[PDB]
């Protein structure tokens, strides 16, 4: 009799799995009377209740209204609910910015600790002074009487001490980090382009700690003095809307302006204005003091013998960057794979240091 | 740590004069400063360096120590918060002497770099040093130069931060304009504070001060309309918090000033009062 | 442009008209025609102009050499306002005392070193004098701005070329 | 005790009432569930509601619907709805838009280590790049060494390259995905550049594979001159390739390999532990 006691309890738990599933589908069976409503937004007030609303799902259709809601939330700049057939306003939904993958990146801030590409104290901390100042007390710019600088410029080799600063420095600030790819805003067919980015600033007005990072964009750089382009004439055209955010009604001091480029070529001088771009962080080849903090993280990853001298390897570095430092133990560790040991001799590591200097450029 | 051997350096501070400690013992002070510099904030402790400076105060003359603190502020001086205790705490010994050291303290005021431009120290204690210097200048006959010291100095410490420490500075500066003879000066000096005190829980004697000095400003102008407005908030203050002991004699001059103005939009509601129908008959006569 | 006829005190400003400069055909209707039908209507909606003469249309642009030369015909675009730099010592001094009036400045700091040597600059270099020198006081936590920080920021302020030096002609 | 007599008969009689009701209500749903419908895209994951934008350029609003799971809610999620009522029925798979616009699939080609020669010096160094992290990650995670996703080679064919890259797919037994470099550049704005993350999303989700680039010089003729502004999609394709190797990492299913006849462009930014390692002449 006790054999079924434990089984019937599992059957009752299965009945709930055999019940609550279709229970949500039955509400959709009775929902055939109400068709899924389209998209709409209030534009300009016209009559008492009914206003002018253009549906983004098609041509211009002015629908009716319902008394279930009032005109407090019916003002301009809010999403509404319009029926397909009856053509009325059902209820008031909250304004939706469509947080797509390119609208708001699912990857935010980072899972990584402090700079592994860093080690320059003067330049890295120089960026944090124009960031953390408005975050807590913006009382310094009040006595000076100046607008908070958003300018950040990065020029040099991409991906080496340059790209990863976004996923590292901005991750520890505790602010919203939205990755903004240049290949996601192209929109090859009827490009929305910069109009997509305009919808992204809605998070800045809602959430103050918001950081926007443009990742290695040389595409908008060339101004094409000949102007013989085909699809690139729209690019200089869509760039002017991006300049409006640095020009027109939008003034915040929270969202930071960061744009990176490979080379100081024909790049548009207007965006280079000393008001638009301020901090310019070069990617030089510093001494041991600059690469010291990189070697510590570089050492903690590799498990090897406790006898090593990295001071002589600093002089061995010529034209090497944060990415080339990883190459050192990467190639040196390959020689120990067939040796059935994870220990890396200090001379074996220096052999890979010279090997990167041969493949340079 | 390395602070165990410093106790052996306190023996010459007793017998030998402190002038020898300005050189020999200064070398040890430079060694402790070179252990950190700008690499980090506090490696071990910043209090020992401030304690040694305190021991060099009451020993030698104040002219030699004033020059020692000059070089310490030119470069680093350990943590920026350690500069606070290496100076402030030293001034505690001057409070028990003064006399001929008042003119010497003037050089100490100009010795620090935070009087001309605000660097790190945000507290109003240095402004109180100049504030106490004004009180000394008030007895010496200096007037015109008193108001200019406390004008832009209160903003350098806490601009938006702490209003309570800013209260005593605005009140004293407005009194300097009264003794100077310019009523329009102190009117502009108090602006940003506005009514924000009324938007905070009632602190009593604060609101009982400003309105006392604002009537003295209108005394030179002889304007009786603004005086009735400054007697308003204190009229409801003594009728709620305090008793009628100080509430009645103030009301005697409140309704006395209402006859001095051609009524008003607010004065029309000041006609009938519940609590003015008793006690003095002249309060009834004015009613 | 209909509201320009109704409400007389109205000013319509169109920034960055340089988005289109010379011409393009390519796909024809696709991703082109949008501004070519405007040019016909720029000859249309501006024909109803001159009736009220209250309409204000100001177009901002960067490079005016590649724009449409036919717009210079009277009735559409009459006179263009040139925006050079050509800032003399008398012109730059007026902006120096503008933003710095709200900031507390030490009397020992003066721009005469940067005023004499600099020639043919724009308002961007002037507006950043309150920026970079102001941020220099933030790094060191300085209240005012001394004359030294004015000369220290002069390197990054004026010369923007980080590649090789500047003015290699006479070196 | 005696309750189980009428309880077992009642619970067994409800089999068609509860479980089969899922498929009983599908009489009119299956006709709408049939593929001749209008698909859609999920743009959002008061109460509980969401927003769905159809591929017809019509954005529709719907309340809380149990036809989808809470973990299935994703932005830009390919799905499908009814032609009128707009109710999610058949959920389309992942990989929005297209997949690696050109493809050649070969499981185990005849080309092997025996059909190639003189490359055993580079193949000896190639196993420590691709082959080894594909299987055993133990020794690599202990030393924190992240192996690259491929290498670079240039030279005349028949000695290597094409026949070499195909031989690696036979030994490792992985999916062979080949997309030519001149097919990356397109006539529109970011048409092939958008396929960069697309090619990596398909490779990451479905099966291990090695992405091959045929004739890199097509997207590889730039140098440093000022004509790079002629095609802006070329440089973005390269920059999107280099910076996203760390975000798309932590699996065995994505490998980036490039090859050409000759390399006239020297790029110092192509040297990294995760980027191109071997330069094979």
């Amino acid at each position: 009799h006790r054999r079924y006691d434990d089984q019937l309890k599992q059957r009752r738990q299965n009945i709930r799995d055999l019940e609550k599933l279709y229970d949500k589908t039955e509400n959709d069976i009775k929902a055939l009377q109400s068709i899924g409503q389209l998209i709409g937004e209030v534009m300009k007030e016209l009559s008492e209740e009914k206003y002018i609303v253009k549906a983004s799902s098609g041509p211009r259709y002015i629908v009716g209204v319902r008394n279930s809601v009032d005109r407090s939330k019916l003002k301009k700049g809010v999403r509404v609910t319009l029926d397909i057939t009856t053509l009325t306003i059902m209820r008031i939904l909250p304004r939706e910015t469509d947080p797509l993958v390119y609208n708001m990146t699912s990857f935010e801030q980072g899972e990584i600790t402090f700079d592994g590409i860093g080690g320059l104290t003067e330049q890295i901390r120089e960026l944090r002074e124009v960031i953390e100042l408005p975050l807590k007390n913006p009382e310094i710019f009040q006595r000076v009487g100046i607008k908070p600088p958003k300018g950040v410029l990065l020029y040099g080799p991409p991906g080496t001490g340059k790209t990863l600063l976004a996923k590292a420095v901005a991750a520890t600030i505790g602010a919203n980090f939205i990755f903004s790819p240049a290949s996601g805003i192209v929109d090859k067919y009827i490009g929305e382009s910069a109009r997509i980015i305009r919808e992204m600033f809605a998070y800045a007005k809602e959430h103050e700690p918001c950081i926007i990072f443009m990742d290695e964009v040389d595409a908008i750089g060339g101004r094409r003095f000949s102007e013989g382009t085909s699809a690139d004439r729209e690019i200089q055209r869509t760039l002017m809307e991006l300049l409006t955010q640095m020009d027109g009604f939008d003034n915040l001091g929270q969202t930071k302006i960061i744009m990176a480029t490979n080379r100081p070529d024909t790049l548009d001088p207007a965006l280079l204005r000393p008001g638009r771009l301020d901090r310019k962080v070069e990617i030089p080849l510093p001494n041991e003091a600059g690469r010291l903090e990189i070697f510590k993280i570089h050492t903690a990853k590799v498990k090897k013998t406790g006898e090593f001298d990295f001071e002589a390897a600093v002089k061995m570095s010529d034209g090497f960057n944060g990415a080339d430092i990883r190459n050192c133990a990467t190639e040196a560790g390959f020689f120990a794979i067939r040796d059935d040991r994870d220990h890396i001799n200090p001379d074996d590591l220096m052999k890979a240091v010279r090997k990167v200097a041969e493949v340079k450029k | 740590k390395d602070y165990s051997q410093i106790l052996k350096e306190e023996f010459p501070k007793i017998d030998s004069l402190a002038q020898n400690d300005c050189n020999s013992a200064l070398d040890q002070l430079l060694v402790l400063e070179k252990k950190t510099r700008q690499a980090s904030d506090l490696a071990s402790s910043k209090e020992v360096l401030a304690k040694i400076v305190d021991l060099l105060a009451s020993r030698n003359k104040w002219d030699d120590l004033n020059e020692q603190l000059t070089l310490l502020s030119k470069k680093h001086g350990q943590l920026k918060l350690s500069i606070q205790y290496m100076i402030q705490k030293v001034m505690e010994y001057l409070k028990s002497s003064k006399s001929l050291d008042l003119n010497t303290r003037i050089s100490v005021i100009e010795t620090i770099r935070v009087v001309t431009e605000n660097k790190i120290f945000v507290e109003v204690e240095r402004a109180r040093v100049t504030k106490d210097l004004v009180e000394i200048k008030k007895e010496e006959g200096k007037i015109d130069e008193a108001a200019d010291i406390l004008c832009e100095l209160q903003v350098e410490t806490y601009g938006s931060m702490e209003m309570s420490e800013k209260i005593q500075f605005i009140l004293e500066q407005m009194e300097l304009s009264i003794l100077k003879g310019d009523y329009s000066q102190a009117t502009v000096l108090s602006r940003k504070i506005l009514k924000k005190t009324f938007k905070n829980p009632k602190y009593e004697s604060l609101k009982l001060e400003y309105y006392n000095l604002l009537v003295k400003i209108s005394l030179h102008k002889r304007e009786y309309l603004e005086v009735a407005q400054y007697l308003q908030e204190i009229y409801q203050t003594d009728a709620i918090k305090s008793d009628e002991a100080k509430w009645k004699p103030v009301l005697s001059h409140i309704v006395y000033f209402l006859v001095l103005s051609p009524y008003g939009n607010l004065q029309n509601d000041l006609i009938h009062k519940i609590q003015n129908d008793n006690n003095l008959k002249k309060l009834e006569s004015q009613e | 442009f209909r509201l320009a006829r109704e409400n007389a005190p109205s000013i319509i400003f169109i920034d960055e008209v340089d988005s289109i400069a010379t011409k393009r055909f390519d796909a024809q209707t696709g991703s082109d025609r949008e501004v070519q039908r405007i040019l016909i209507e720029l000859l249309t909606q501006m024909d109803g102009f001159d009736q009220s003469t209250n309409v204000k249309v100001i177009m901002a642009t960067n490079r005016a050499d590649t724009l449409d030369p036919a717009l210079l015909r009277p009735g559409r675009l009459d006179r263009k306002i040139e925006f050079p730099s050509l800032r003399d010592r008398r012109e730059r001094r007026l902006i120096f005392g503008t933003i710095a009036s709200k900031m507390s400045l030490a009397p020992e700091a003066d721009l005469d070193s940067l005023i004499i040597r600099n020639d043919s600059l724009s308002g961007a270099v002037i507006a950043a004098i309150m920026q970079e020198a102001g941020l220099r006081a933030v790094r060191k936590n300085r209240y005012v701005i001394l004359q030294s920080d004015l000369e220290e920021a002069y390197a990054t302020q004026v010369k923007t070329d980080n590649t090789v030096d500047k003015f290699d002609f006479y070196k | 005790i005696r309750i189980f007599r009428s309880e077992l008969q009642r619970l067994s009689h409800e089999n068609n009432v509860m479980l089969e009701k899922i498929k009983d209500n599908k009489e009119k749903i299956k006709n709408n569930r049939q593929l001749p419908y209008l698909v859609a895209n999920v743009v959002e994951v008061v109460g509980k509601a969401a927003v769905v934008k159809t591929s017809s350029r019509q954005t529709v609003f719907l309340p809380m619907v149990g036809l989808v799971d809470p973990d299935k809610l994703k932005p830009n999620d390919l799905v499908g709805v009814n032609k009128d009522s707009y109710l999610i029925l058949d959920t389309l798979p992942s990989e929005f838009d297209s997949r690696v616009k050109a493809m050649e699939v070969d499981e185990k080609p005849t080309e092997t280590y025996s059909d190639v020669g003189g490359l055993d010096k580079q193949i000896e160094e190639l196993v420590e790049a691709i082959v080894l992290p594909m299987k055993r990650a133990d020794k690599f995670k202990d030393m924190g060494i992240r192996a690259p996703k491929g290498a670079l080679m240039y030279g005349p064919p028949g000695t290597g390259k094409t026949l070499l890259a195909r031989a690696c797919a036979a030994q490792t037994n992985a999916t062979f995905l080949k997309l030519a470099a001149p097919q990356l550049v397109q006539m529109y704005i970011g048409e092939g550049a958008k396929l960069v993350r697309d090619a990596f999303a398909l490779a990451k989700e479905k099966a291990p594979t090695i992405i091959f680039i045929d004739e890199l010089d097509a997207i590889g003729t730039k140098r440093f001159d000022s004509e790079k502004s002629g095609d802006r999609e070329v440089q973005r394709t390269m920059l999107e390739l280099l910076n996203q190797l760390d975000g798309f990492s932590s699996d065995d299913r994505v490998k980036v390999l490039a090859a050409t006849n000759r390399v006239d462009v020297l790029d110092p930014a192509l040297l990294r532990s995760g980027r191109l390692d071997r330069k094979i002449e």
